[PDB]
């Protein structure tokens, strides 16, 4: 029901 | 920075009508794009991401398709909703960089402006300043060429113009032009032309007005 | 209409969560400037790590507020070219940066003093006529424009604004009409300028 902690956008650099 | 180009910059199209357009980056990205919409004066919305998932709710007529360096964005049957601003933009590196957009436009028949010039009123003329407007109204397609002429001199660096969004209910454009120009030039002259070359008229229009 | 800064003056923005839960998503500034090309601003990892483009390094910081779920963007030495749209965004993983657009603020960096707008007559020329007004010299944008308090509707264009060379915004509202009404009827443009609280009315008629 609540959003878990969700991985960072995979962008370089 | 990678380069994100979009082509074409804007597009007529029809309702119903298959339409793709596409996006170029400066090198690899690996699918790392997203494509987003935005309707004149909302907020964009978010289409697609990784060049061809489509977030939740993105209606089915919707897909994206590509790799490398060149991807594009297909509405299948284009709906009337569907009429605003596309933009695609990289995540695979840092800076994040955007396309510049592409504009989706309903396409209609020719329609020819119908012209009106104005001299500058008593009023403004005791400020010191004159504005003469040239307004092209009702027209389409957007595309058209304005000139100002005075005693019949070529005109150049000291007019605006602006142009409105597409008409809801006839889908026509409508174009105001601006020439400035100080009291003591304006009196200096006697005759104000504005003159339009436009796709639907089979030679240019001139209106004009002479000072007093 | 939005916050006024001095060229290189300071600001900070600020975007309250609602609807999820804040401390799950990287948070982003993005800006649309007036020719409407969107920019990238500013990101900002979940647990607090920062990105910036170039162009706004050592001058704009994001920060943010995983108890109180609040997204910051102090602007410091800000330059009339950071005018523009400033959106608040969410995202993660693959979906990136910009998943959910959130609420926007118009920011102007101008030397401009708030001016309320000169109004004149764009007078019908001696079947159908062309009238309306010219909304001149006023600062900042927007100006409201309605005709024979909002009783004439049909026919009318109100034009976007432009920035003239004095930093003052201009804009015209137009209508067409009957050339058989210029005698019978009264056209009164209507112009609001709440930003220096000023309302003018302009009667529009053949010279």
């Amino acid at each position: 029901s609540r959003t878990p902690s969700l991985p960072t956008p995979p962008t370089r650099e | 920075d990678i380069k994100m180009t979009q082509s074409p910059s804007s597009m007529y199209a029809s309702l119903g009508e298959r339409v793709t357009i596409t996006c170029k980056a400066s090198q690899d990205i690996n699918r790392y794009l997203n494509w987003f919409q935005q309707k004149p004066g909302k907020s964009p919305k978010t289409l697609i991401y990784r060049a061809n998932r489509l977030l939740d709710g993105v209606p089915s007529r919707f897909s994206g398709s590509g790799s490398g360096q060149d991807y594009s964005l297909t509405i299948s049957s284009l709906d009337y909703e569907d009429m605003g601003i596309y933009y695609c933009l990289q995540y695979d590196e840092f800076p994040l960089t955007f396309g510049d957009g592409t504009k989706l436009e309903l396409k209609r028949t020719v329609a020819a402006p119908s012209v009106f010039i104005f001299p500058p009123s008593d009023e403004q003329l005791k400020s010191g300043t004159a504005s003469v407007v040239c307004l092209l109204n009702n027209f389409y397609p957007r595309e058209a060429k304005v000139q100002w002429k005075v005693d019949n001199a070529l005109q150049s660096g000291n007019s605006q113009e602006s142009v409105t969004e597409q008409d809801s209910k006839d889908s026509t454009y409508s174009l105001s032009s601006t020439l400035t120009l100080s009291k003591a030039d304006y009196e200096k002259h006697k005759v104000y032309a504005c003159e339009v070359t436009h796709q639907g008229l089979s030679s240019p229009v001139t209106k004009s007005f002479n000072r007093g | 209409g939005g916050d006024l800064v001095k060229p290189g003056g300071s600001l900070k923005l600020s975007c309250a969560a609602s609807g999820f839960t804040f401390s799950s998503y990287a948070m982003s500034w993005v800006r649309q400037n007036p020719e409407k090309r969107l920019e990238w601003v500013a990101s900002i990892s979940k647990g607090g790590n920062t990105y910036y483009p170039n162009s706004v390094k050592g001058r704009f910081t994001i920060s943010r507020d995983n108890a109180r779920n609040i997204l910051y963007l102090q602007m410091s030495s800000l330059r009339s070219e950071d005018t523009a749209l400033y959106y608040c965004a969410r995202g993660w993983g693959d979906y990136g940066w910009f998943a959910y657009w959130g609420q926007v603020t118009l920011v102007t960096v101008s030397a401009a003093s708030t001016k309320g707008p000169s109004v004149f007559p764009l007078a019908p020329s001696s079947g159908t006529a062309a009238l309306g007004c010219l909304v001149k010299d006023y600062f900042p944008e927007p100006v409201t424009v309605s005709w024979n308090s909002g009783a004439l509707t049909s026919g009318v264009h109100t034009f976007p604004a432009v920035l003239q060379s004095s930093g003052l915004y201009s804009l015209s509202s137009v209508v067409t009409v009957p050339s058989s009404s210029l005698g019978t009827q009264t056209y009164i443009c209507n112009v609001n300028h709440k930003p220096s609280n000023t309302k003018v009315d302009k009667k529009v008629e053949p010279k």
